[PDB]
């Protein structure tokens, strides 16, 4: 079912910055693709973002559960929401469907805020299909082409590291997955949020 | 999984298996020896705990009224006379109907095991479905029950003394031990009487 | 996804290189294309095991007849010998998929061959999983008495672009040309990356929207 | 051939010094009845070979047939003890047999293992052979040993400790926790009375009443059959 | 993954891995299976980790309501029948194995819990995939009345022998010692190329500054 | 089965779908109309699958647009046409199938002329240019080839006519009839067309 | 109703240079959830100059090596000279393609050097199909390491690139891709032989993996 | 499928077919001739299945009647033809079966001009007319309607062609190309339609 | 369908129910009792009475040497010393050998019994599949066996009468016919000794 839209999504973590990339494919009966542009990263929240790889109808259904959920959040509290709060609760609504479940295998990457000046805290979990959380600290993929990204990312990661580091990192780490699978790539696009900024570029992938 | 119940002079008796506690108390006069699936007789005792609890509540009059190791545990009643505790027929029939309404998941066959005033001691068997009835000689059930229902009918007899039955489940339950396979571990045996039930457990 | 063709000059036949084990590419570079014989060459398509075996086994047999006969065998016979050989294994599983293509003493000829023995005498042929996208493009933009240099171009955008909407086919273009006199390797294997980059987003600027 | 029906429990093999000790409870269980409990599960082909067996009854006695007529058509051309198969022979013939019988799809439920000793510098027992009726011990090292591993699919190994069945869990797990090299005779049979009585007091299958062969210098030594300790 | 728990001299200790699958591969290197459903009650299980991560925070915060309300020390009984209760509702198709472990007013008591609702107290127990490796050596080692290093060296006994021996366990050992008062996680018990600048290529960049 | 061809660019849209009505073996007729559905403002609905289903789907999506174009007083927004399609084919997804494929088109002030693919799954997302059923292949890579950045409406339809010429050919189902729907410059242009 | 297939698990990987070819392989056995032995190697040697390693069913592997011992063997016999590794690939796609409906689970890596000193690497899937490479994998860790192997060797998606390769470094670079596979994959193995091939002969070396 | 009709009458008979060349949702051609099977002699063989059954069955059906005439020397009867086509189609049904219809056709001097309809599971029987495919469900009773005694090669003609203007304009698959094979005064004329 | 063999002193019985003759003659000093499917078990029974006349004919030397209602049947043995009658152990393995390469279809548990010169009194029990197990004690088979087990597991002693082994066998088939529901008819039993056989009916 997941080879139908097939898709892939990947953040690693770095010294003050994070990164989160994804494929742009849209599928159609597995092997006969129909868009170039359909991001599966989503933002939310100043310093929160949502990578949800699955079946496109899902994805974007939960894509308005959250959204609803979250802007109901900041209207009532007046005030910024948390990534581990989006987690739980994100992990919730996976669960309150355990049967008859939204085909999406989602991620969520952002920073974590320490108040005291305050200092940002990277942040980084994956989910399975019912809200399986799992806390990794390091690099996160999930999607299709799980696979090739863990094979990736080992050999690739270098603990803490520089945005522009960073950015070659996930990019090589990506396109080299992207490559092997056939049902996932055509384009790519890697947010590298930091607190003073956040950068989006697309690559030069093989896009045919 | 084997199950054994013998009523014998001024008392019943029961026995299992410790394989997978299949003795489970619900009240003082009152126990019952599970056989079947796990899950499905724990949820059915913890409601026939809750139905006895409610009677035996219910049934209370108002005023004052009458102005190997062997290693073994003795509790006496502190009902005497049987003043408000539930009879037997009546959460054995109240099982049946649980069962009944339920068969379509419910597989568990449960012989029930107590002292009441009205009938005295007293032997209900449970099967598979909402089938009751009411042994006078012995109650079987489990696999292992299985092979020693011939030696069951050889030597039983119908007034038997509190040692003639205790050696004879004793030996009873370990035959089913040693032919069937899937039972063994230590064997518990539960004696209910007029005025008290012991509980002893045998480790050969 | 194979493509075969005929003009002016003889046939043009190009594929492309992926190698599926489903979800997952096995091997970006392969070969899809065999020298049956001199003048004669056959794609292939589906299962690659059978259709390279059978290829090959072809090639076999037509070396046997070349040799005793003393006489170059026609691309007709070829193609019934392997539809033949093909029924007899019917109802077993194989999924070979073939355009046979070359010169004979009749001229040039080109036949499709399938594991049901659907031997197909054409033209214009095209077999995978980008087979309708290549069909397409060429029977909006395929003439009789068109150049090689057009020829080429033509059978190399038909490929890209079925490469484009399919996931099972990519990695490179190899489009060969048969003539009088054997055959040559126009391109022996060019990547497919730079031909969009080239053919569909010539600025780089921008992600492609369609 | 289609299924099991009488069905043995588990064997374990270990090489120490002076040879191999190899044990089985002698039952067969017809599902969950317990049938048998008197029944020959480990077998002899000549000396300095033996024949393990987890599974169903018929295809280890099928194939105890096949292989004591191998050994005694390796005897009936024999001219010299070095002529005597070896352990690797008998185990890469079952071997082959269970590959075969995969490949027809007719297999034998069955996990074998085929256990002894590779070499003839240590005894002269195969000079003069007796098949029908039957010093100090002499230690072997490890590498003249063998133990091997035959499973329904064919697949084989070999390793210096081998079992089957349900051991594969737990006296597996006791072996590689406490095996050594060149144990004694009684701290071989100390692990291996400690991983029985743990498959005994959690494996309905299995049971008390142990069978141990032994495959030393002297030979083949079907032990006194003894109820474990506990 | 592997769990284990086991009762003690007046405390109960509880042990798992620190591993997580997604199939043949690992997801997880260094996850917790250990779970916090009260200051003296702890839990640990095997199956989908979805299911043990919500039906664990029901349980937490349903006996932390259950205490809030009674002001009386929570019992790992009730924690027991409220789990039999939601297992066998929901059919057993919520395949989540608990090994439930507490010290009560009734001292310590650890109990085994499987999906279809049934239950048992038991001195010892392990679930998951490599189960039996690790309980095979606990039976082996274990005894009654130990003091609490004993409990911890045979509890790394287990869930290090299921480590080395079965492929879906691994990485690092999980210990938690639970007590009448206080508690302890020990959560790492054991514990047993850069490319240069502008190496890839691109077609967009937009830079959107934050406030 | 029932063959739908969309095209998006700079100042035009063009929809395009062959009319037929299809039962067993045969046609009921060779002009079908229950496919598109025109929506009140600069919009349309152009639906493919079984009839029943493209109709009773059509007919509710276009009557509840109407109730909210009426109540409201204005115009609603093409992506609020899509996305309302999108989430009412979700949830009878669910319930009540509605095997039923999906091209929303219109046109809006905010961002002028757009078009969505769907599929039957309520698979969304916006695209310069799509196609459903069969005839997807076979004209798909037509669209990719002689699609360019400023492009213009006649251009536009010697594609479609292109695309239709090959479905004629080499298409199992010869489809020679079809139905066109142009909006451009604030107009609703339709066409029928015989290759 | 017995299903004669079971995926035992393992990975084997290869990697070419300009006159020698490095393959590397596991050293464990298992089944599903469970490991028979921590020592079984996969790696057949065939000829001085040609070895064969596989992943799958260890029977299946066993005899096809054996078998192809056996063809190469009479045909040193019969012929007085020994086969090319081309001879080896095209002789085990025949082998495979002889049971094509009950087909050998065993997916097969040939390398060796050929006669002008070139480094080849032949791979195969479970039937027959074969392709010269430079880099390849198979077993279950095959789509972990060979995105690996891509970045290393063809080193496409970069712009700066770097093809000064030597021995050394590939060997290095092929011990950390098996590192990683161990690491993250529950399958492949403790202990792991590096074969290595040259001019000057075969070279073996072991290396000592996680045990988990 | 495969579209075949057959008409017989008095000194002439008709056979007819569409040219199309079908592989999953498109056509390798539009001028097939796999389906046509000329034999020595006033006889002809038109098949209608997959192409390599036809193929097979139609090569070994004709080159075993050219044994049987250059053998014997003598031109074989169209009975006997279609008798022994029935008993291999029987034959290879009960064992390795061909999914393949018939029309047998031919002339003879001592039984005249004659038609034989023949089923994929051998279902043989002579008639004046028929037609195979899901097109016979189209095109039968037309030739019920205006089929009479005494009829003319031009009045058959003529019925075929409203029997293919029929199958365009009604039928699924709105065949437009046929090829026809017509016998008469010891001719075998073959003619190429398109509606 | 129940089936029991005792071994005693100085001889062996048998036992079955009538209900559907099950034990069969293969020779004198050979009967077989049949449990399973009736087709089956009466196939391989008409061969296996075939090969033993097949060795009892071939095993012969040459020259002269050695210069309720209990209605019972004797048939002392023609053959003195046992000089040319087939081994059980023989007829035995090739009955094994038979049902295991038809296995997949041969269902039938087979339980042998005869006296011979070499070994004595022996009793061979060849189950489902190719599985044969010499029992020195007592062998069972049949669904009406399973209730048994226990009882004849109590009452066997090792070197028992003709009358002790001829009530015990009795009393066996009787509880057997009486708790299992696919056993009844007159007990058929057979008593085979070193130098006659007896055939004897219990029709209670
Ligand atoms: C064009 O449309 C294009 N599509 C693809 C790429 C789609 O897969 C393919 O069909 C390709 C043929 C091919 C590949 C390599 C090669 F050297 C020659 C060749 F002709 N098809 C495939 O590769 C198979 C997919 C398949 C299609 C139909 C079927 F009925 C079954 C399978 N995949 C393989 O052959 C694969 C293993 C295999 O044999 N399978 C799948 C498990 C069937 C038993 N083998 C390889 O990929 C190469 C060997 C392994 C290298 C490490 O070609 C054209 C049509």
């Amino acid at each position: 079912i997941y080879n139908y839209n097939g898709g892939c999504v990947l953040g690693m973590s770095g010294s003050n910055c994070v990164a989160i990339a994804c494929d742009l494919r849209l599928g159609a009966n597995t092997f006969t693709t129909v868009s170039t542009k359909f991001s599966k990263i989503f933002k939310m929240n100043n310093n929160v973002y949502v990578g949800l790889s699955g079946l496109a109808t899902d994805i974007q259904t939960l894509y308005e559960i959250l959204r609803y959920r979250v802007n109901l959040y900041e209207v009532r509290q007046d005030a910024e929401m948390d990534v581990e709060c989006f987690a739980n609760m994100l992990s919730s609504i996976l669960y309150s469907n355990r049967f008859s479940p939204y085909f999406v295998n989602p991620i969520v990457v952002g920073f974590k805020l320490k108040h005291y000046k305050v200092n940002y805290e990277p942040y980084l979990t994956a989910y399975d299909l019912i809200g399986a959380k799992c806390e990794t600290r390091d690099f996160v993929v999930n999607g299709v082409t799980s696979e090739q990204l863990f094979g990736m990312c080992e050999s690739l990661y270098v603990k803490d590291q520089d945005e522009n580091g960073l950015f070659e990192t996930i990019s090589q780490c990506l396109l080299s997955a992207l490559d092997r699978d056939c049902i996932s790539g055509w384009g790519a696009e890697v947010l590298v949020l930091t607190p003073e900024k956040i950068i989006k570029k697309k690559l030069k992938a093989r896009m045919d | 999984t084997t199950i054994i119940g013998i009523i014998y002079d001024n008392g019943v008796m029961l026995a299992c298996d410790s394989r997978t506690r299949k003795i489970n108390r619900i009240n003082e006069n009152l126990y019952v020896c599970r056989s079947g699936a796990s899950a499905h007789s724990q949820k059915i005792i913890e409601i026939i705990k809750h139905y006895c609890v409610s009677m035996k509540n219910e049934n209370r009059k108002k005023g004052r009224f009458h102005e190997n190791l062997v290693t073994k545990n003795k509790y006496f009643y502190e009902d005497k006379f049987n003043d408000y505790n539930p009879l037997v027929e009546n959460v054995a029939h109240i099982t049946k109907k649980i069962i009944y309404t339920n068969n379509n998941f419910l597989s568990c066959a449960l012989i029930f095991g107590g002292y009441d005033k009205i009938k005295k001691q007293q032997l209900y068997a449970v099967n598979l479905n909402g089938s009751i009835i009411e042994k006078h000689d012995f109650a079987v059930s489990g696999s292992g029950s299985i092979y020693i229902q011939s030696y069951l009918q050889d030597k039983y007899k119908k007034f038997m003394t509190k040692k003639e039955c205790f050696n004879l489940i004793l030996n009873c339950v370990k035959y089913a031990m040693h032919n069937d396979n899937s039972s063994g571990g230590l064997i518990r045996i539960v004696n209910i009487t007029k005025s008290f039930v012991e509980e002893f457990t045998v480790v050969n | 996804t194979t493509l075969a063709f005929k003009f002016k000059d003889g046939i043009i036949v190009a594929v492309d290189s992926r190698a599926s084990m489903g979800s997952f590419i096995s091997s970006q570079n392969v070969e899809k294309i065999i020298e049956i014989n001199k003048n004669i060459l056959g794609t292939m398509a589906g299962g690659a095991a059978d259709c390279l075996y059978w290829e090959k086994y072809l090639g076999k047999i037509i070396k046997i007849y070349e040799l005793r006969n003393n006489e170059k065998i026609s691309v007709r016979a070829a193609s019934t010998i392997l539809s033949n050989i093909l029924y007899q294994y019917k109802g077993y599983g194989l999924c070979c998929g073939i355009i046979l293509s070359g010169y004979d003493h009749t001229g040039f000829n080109m036949f499709y061959v399938d594991d049901s023995g659907k031997k197909v005498e054409g033209n214009l042929f095209s077999c995978g999983s980008g087979s309708t996208y290549a069909y397409s493009i060429l029977d909006s933009a395929y003439d009789y008495n068109l150049n090689l240099d057009q020829a080429v171009e033509l059978a190399r955008n038909a490929i890209y672009h079925a490469t484009f909407r399919d996931g099972g086919s990519g990695g490179k273009v190899r489009v060969f040309h048969i003539h009088k006199n054997g055959y040559d390797k126009i391109i022996e294997g060019e990547d497919v990356f730079d031909l969009h980059y080239h053919y569909t987003n010539p600025e780089q600027k921008d992600q492609y929207v369609m | 051939t289609l299924g099991p029906v009488v069905t043995g429990t588990s064997v374990i093999a270990i090489k120490y010094k002076h040879g191999i000790m190899i044990a089985a409870d002698r039952k067969a269980s017809y599902g969950s009845y317990a049938k048998f409990q008197n029944v020959e599960r480990i077998f002899k082909i000549n000396n300095k070979t033996v024949m393990g067996f987890s599974g169903e009854l018929a295809d280890a006695q099928y194939l105890h047939e096949l292989l004591t007529r191998k050994n005694i058509n390796n005897l009936s051309e024999k001219k010299r003890k070095e002529d005597m198969y070896t352990p690797q022979h008998y185990h890469s013939y079952v071997s082959r047999v269970f590959y075969v019988r995969k490949n027809r799809i007719d297999p034998l439920f069955n996990n074998i293992i085929i256990a002894g000793i590779n070499s003839q510098k240590y005894d002269n027992n195969d000079d003069n052979v007796l098949l029908y009726t039957n010093e100090e011990y002499k230690e072997i090292h490890k590498d003249d040993l063998y133990i091997g591993f035959v499973d329904m699919h064919g697949t084989n190994f070999c390793d210096d400790y081998i079992t089957t069945g349900y051991a594969r869990y737990f006296a597996l797990t006791l072996l590689r926790d406490h095996y050594k090299d060149n144990m004694t005779e009684e701290e071989a049979r100390i692990l291996i009375n400690e991983c029985l009585r743990i498959l005994y007091f959690r494996d309905a299958t299995s049971s008390n009443f142990i069978q141990i062969v032994k495959v030393t210098s002297k030979g083949v030594e079907y032990e006194e059959p003894y109820i474990l300790p506990c | 993954t592997t769990i284990c728990g086991l009762v003690c001299q007046n405390a109960v200790i509880l042990g798992a891995d620190t591993r997580a699958t997604e199939g043949p591969i690992v997801a997880d290197k260094n996850c917790s299976k250990l779970h916090y459903i009260s200051k003296n009650i702890w839990c640990a299980g095997a199956g989908v980790a979805g299911d043990l991560e919500h039906t664990t925070l029901w349980l937490q915060h349903n006996v932390e309501l259950h205490r809030l309300n009674t002001n009386t020390q929570p019992r790992v009984s009730m924690c027991v029948s409220r789990l039999t209760q939601e297992l066998f509702k929901y059919q057993g198709y919520k395949v989540c194995a608990i090994v439930l472990g507490g010290v009560d007013v009734n001292g310590p008591q650890l109990y085994g819990i499987h999906p279809h609702g049934s239950s048992c107290l038991l001195p010892f127990t392990a679930l998951g995939s490599g189960s039996l490796n690790a309980m095979a050596v606990l039976e082996a080692k274990y005894r009654d009345n130990m003091t609490i290093e004993e409990g911890k060296n045979l509890v790394c006994e287990a869930i290090c022998a299921g480590i080395f021996n079965d492929l879906g366990s691994g990485g690092n050992v999980d210990i938690c010692v639970i007590t009448k008062d206080s508690y302890q996680h020990i959560r790492p018990y054991k514990e047993p190329t850069i490319y240069p600048k502008g190496t890839t290529p691109i077609l967009s960049e937009k830079i959107e500054y934050i406030k | 089965m029932d063959t739908l061809i969309g095209l998006r660019g700079n100042n035009f849209v063009v929809l395009a779908a062959d009319t037929y009505s299809i039962n067993s073996i045969i046609k009921l007729k060779n002009d079908d109309n229950t496919k598109f559905y025109d929506i009140h403002g600069n919009k349309c609905l152009l639906l493919g699958g079984s009839i029943g289903d493209r109709l009773q789907f059509g007919e509710f999506i276009r009557k509840n647009v109407h109730l909210y174009q009426y109540q409201n007083n204005t115009d609603m927004f093409v992506k609020s046409f899509a996305f309302f399609t999108r989430k009412n084919l979700a949830y009878y997804l669910r319930r009540n199938p509605f095997e039923v494929n999906c091209l929303i088109a219109g046109y809006d002030k905010k961002d002028g002329y757009q078009l969505y693919w769907c599929d039957y799954l309520s698979n969304m997302d916006s695209v310069n240019k799509g196609a459903h059923g069969y005839g997807a292949y076979l004209v798909s890579a037509i669209l990719d080839k002689y699609y360019h950045e400023n492009l213009t409406v006649d251009e536009a339809l010697d594609i479609f006519k292109l695309c239709f010429e090959e479905l004629k050919k080499r298409f199992l189902l010869t489809q020679i009839n079809y139905e066109l729907r142009i909006m451009y410059d604030n107009k609703v242009e339709t066409q029928y067309v015989t290759v | 109703r017995w299903y004669p297939y079971i995926d035992n698990g393992g990975t084997v990987i290869g990697l070419t240079g300009k006159d020698y070819v490095i393959l590397a392989a596991d050293t464990r056995l298992s089944l599903s959830y469970s490991i028979y032995t921590r020592f079984c190697p996969k790696i057949s040697k065939l000829t001085d100059k040609c070895i064969i390693g596989s992943s799958g069913m260890q029977s299946d592997i066993k005899t096809l090596h054996s078998l192809l011992q056996k063809k190469i063997q009479l045909f040193v016999l019969e012929h007085s000279h020994y086969p090319d590794i081309h001879v080896i690939a095209r002789l085990l796609c025949v082998i495979l393609y002889s049971r094509r409906f009950f087909p050998y689970y065993a997916f097969n890596i040939l390398a060796g050097v050929d006669e002008n000193n070139k480094g080849v690497l032949y791979n195969y899937d479970s039937v027959g199909s074969y392709c010269e490479a430079t880099h390849s994998c198979v077993g279950s860790g095959s789509q972990l390491i060979l995105p690996i192997l891509d970045n290393r060797v063809e080193q496409k998606n970069q712009l700066i690139k770097n093809t000064n390769f030597n021995l050394g470094d590939d060997i290095n670079f092929v011990k950390d891709a098996i590192t990683s596979a161990t690491e993250r994959d529950i399958y492949t193995g403790d202990k792991t032989l590096i074969y290595v091939i040259d001019k000057m002969g075969i070279n073996v070396n072991t290396l000592d993996l996680k045990q988990d």
